[PDB]
């Protein structure tokens, strides 16, 4: 009789025929009135195991629904566990397409589980193929995009709770995370506050070298991914690594180096991508594209070593993108720049914008006064800006070798932007008259 | 941070070093400690921001040393690009280190770098000398003159040279 309807599914599955309509029909209703979830895994197991690496089929695929969709309505923890032990352990073809093609929440949760432990017992053994079950169920449960967060969280308490399996949890998921191309970012930055970070410490001092190189390659995945909240995530790292709010000085140090490694990657992956190829998106960076403007801030509110990080990681954005943003990085700067060591900043960012591309000065001269006769860019911003350009042409007039060096040519580019500087001096603002007068 | 205990990072600082070196023999020095320290790479494909015309990278791409060709190729580049910034002094260094570089190397590609002297040298008596220029020394319109009259061998003439010098 199994046999039997097992041979009909199959012969379904492969020849697109109506004969196995009515058999598939009987077994259905047979299997509703034995009411049994282990005779229904049982029956769907093989007949999934022969008619999915043999052919695809409809109506095979749909008894075979209907009678995990049977087995799940009856209770069957251990059938749910002997069958997904059975998926993994015939993982042929289209396993993922049929363990997963139940679509319960409960079902879902339950191979989630089952394929975590896969993966943690995969990280514990060191195994090729166990590795490769554990990423072809990481596989199935991303492809059932419905509700990952919870299992992530938990498999992240569980994680920070050991010391011993901890390094061997957080490569698991590391891993599992750079296959799945980190959809549970934001999540997985917002929890670890202090007590997650001291654990992990914990961890990282248990582990070893082969630790340090996963820490490594875990950085080298957050920065190539992380492109839901990337200012949250760099505002944890900043304030944890340069303003020394971590609780460890070990983990701070870990920050400090991590951000290093961080931007050395991303400096590689701006430059050494390949000229005659197209270069890859970076989601950090592209996801800071719109936060551009509050990284200057920062940077201008100068901290120990965070505002020269984030010069770096202004100059290397800016050469990573294509409109190149480097007007709107200069013309921010000059709106809320006070004074020479910020203008300084000013000049090392142009010095590197000018050995890396043109136009730097007359983009953002337009940029800058389009905003100015705009309505925003209120009268202290404005004369501080016209009041900075003055003290940079004065200082270009002057100057022996600092202007020789980097040749910014500020004379001439406010010479090219002179004729919408007269409103400027009729401006109603006694500062905005004054420096416009100056400059 | 010096000295960062990883050669890949190691690597990674030097390059970028090398990217924001301005000086041809500092240039030199960082490309060839970096080839002692790797294998026989090219390292050009480490900024994809420098652009060569394919003209002239085919043959500056003809020669067998990998460290000599990455040598030309990063100075020419970095000279191109600082003279499109209209940079013309550290433009004359580089282009002028390169020259000793490629007195070694082939007629061909030292009559290109000739060429590349030509407009050099008649975009800096157009910017740096400015328009208010009273009279040009003549040497160079003498060199200008007697490279049109001849344009003798196989050397690929840019038509953006021919038609500055017009």
């Amino acid at each position: 009789m199994d046999i039997y309807v097992q041979c009909l599914s199959a012969l379904i599955g492969s020849c697109p025929d109506a004969c196995v309509d009515a058999l598939l029909d009987t077994s259905v209703q047979h299997s509703p009135h034995f009411d049994w979830v282990v005779a229904h895994i049982g029956s769907s197991f093989p007949g999934t195991i022969i008619s999915r690496v043999l052919s695809c089929g409809l109506k095979d695929f749909c008894v075979h629904g209907g009678a995990g969709g049977g087995a799940g309505s009856s209770g069957g923890s251990s059938s749910q566990t002997p069958s997904t032990d059975p998926f993994p352990g015939s993982p042929a073809i289209p396993a993922e397409k049929r363990v997963p093609k139940i679509a319960s929440v409960v079902g879902i949760l339950g191979h989630l589980a089952s394929r975590h432990g896969d993966s943690i017992r995969r990280e514990l053994l060191r195994m090729f193929h166990d590795s490769l079950a554990g990423g072809s169920g990481g596989r199935s449960g991303d492809p059932s995009l419905q509700a990952t967060v919870p299992f992530l969280l938990q498999l992240a308490v569980m994680s920070p709770a050991l010391l011993g399996t901890v390094s061997g949890e957080l490569v698991d998921c590391l891993k599992p995370p750079a296959v799945l191309s980190q959809l549970q970012q934001h999540l997985q930055g917002f929890p670890r506050e202090e007590l997650d970070n001291m654990l992990n410490l914990a961890v990282h001092l248990v582990s070893q070298a082969s630790g340090a190189g996963a820490y490594r390659l875990l950085q080298f995945l957050v920065d190539t991914a992380m492109p839901a909240s990337v200012i949250t995530t760099q505002g944890l790292a900043v304030p944890d690594t340069v303003r020394e709010a971590c609780d460890r000085l070990i983990q701070l140090l870990l920050l400090h180096l991590q951000k290093l490694v961080h931007h050395r990657g991303g400096s590689p992956g701006e430059g050494v991508l390949g000229p005659p190829p197209p270069p890859r998106l970076v989601p950090f960076l592209d996801a800071l594209k719109n936060h551009v403007g509050e990284l200057c801030g920062e940077t201008l509110r100068l901290e120990r070593k965070r505002f020269l990080w984030q010069h770096q990681l202004l100059g290397l954005l800016s050469v990573y993108t294509r409109p190149s943003c480097g007007p709107e990085a200069l013309g921010h700067l000059l709106s809320r720049a006070r004074s020479p060591e910020e203008l300084s900043l000013a000049t090392q960012l142009y010095a590197g914008l000018v050995v890396s591309l043109s136009g730097l000065l007359p983009l953002a001269f337009r940029s800058c006064l389009a905003r100015v006769h705009a309505g925003t860019l209120q009268p202290p911003f404005t004369a501080r800006f016209l009041r900075n350009l003055a003290l940079l042409v004065g200082w270009e007039q002057q100057g022996g070798e600092g202007p020789a060096a980097l040749g910014a040519h500020f004379g001439e580019s406010a010479s090219a932007h002179l004729s919408d500087l007269a409103p400027l001096l009729l401006h109603p603002e006694e500062e905005v008259a004054e420096a416009a007068a100056s400059l | 941070y010096d000295i960062p205990a990883s050669a890949s990072v190691n690597i990674g600082q030097l390059e970028h070093q090398l990217i924001l070196s301005v000086d041809p023999w500092r240039i030199r020095q960082i490309l060839i400690e970096l080839h002692g320290m790797t294998s026989e790479r090219q390292f050009w494909t480490v900024s994809n921001k420098w652009e060569v015309p394919s003209v002239y990278s085919g043959v500056i791409l003809g020669i067998k040393d990998n460290l000599t060709r990455d040598l030309v190729y990063i100075l020419m580049a970095k000279g191109l690009h600082c003279s499109t910034v209209k940079d013309f002094s550290h433009a004359k260094q580089l282009f002028a280190a390169c020259l000793e570089l490629v007195t070694e190397f082939s007629p061909k590609l030292r009559q290109v770098m000739l060429n590349e002297m030509l407009l050099l040298d008649i975009h800096t008596h157009e910017a740096g000398t400015g328009q208010a220029g009273e009279r040009p020394p003549s040497d160079l319109i003498s060199r200008v003159r007697g490279y049109l009259e001849m344009r003798l061998p196989d050397i690929p003439l840019r038509q953006v040279i021919a038609e500055e010098c017009v």
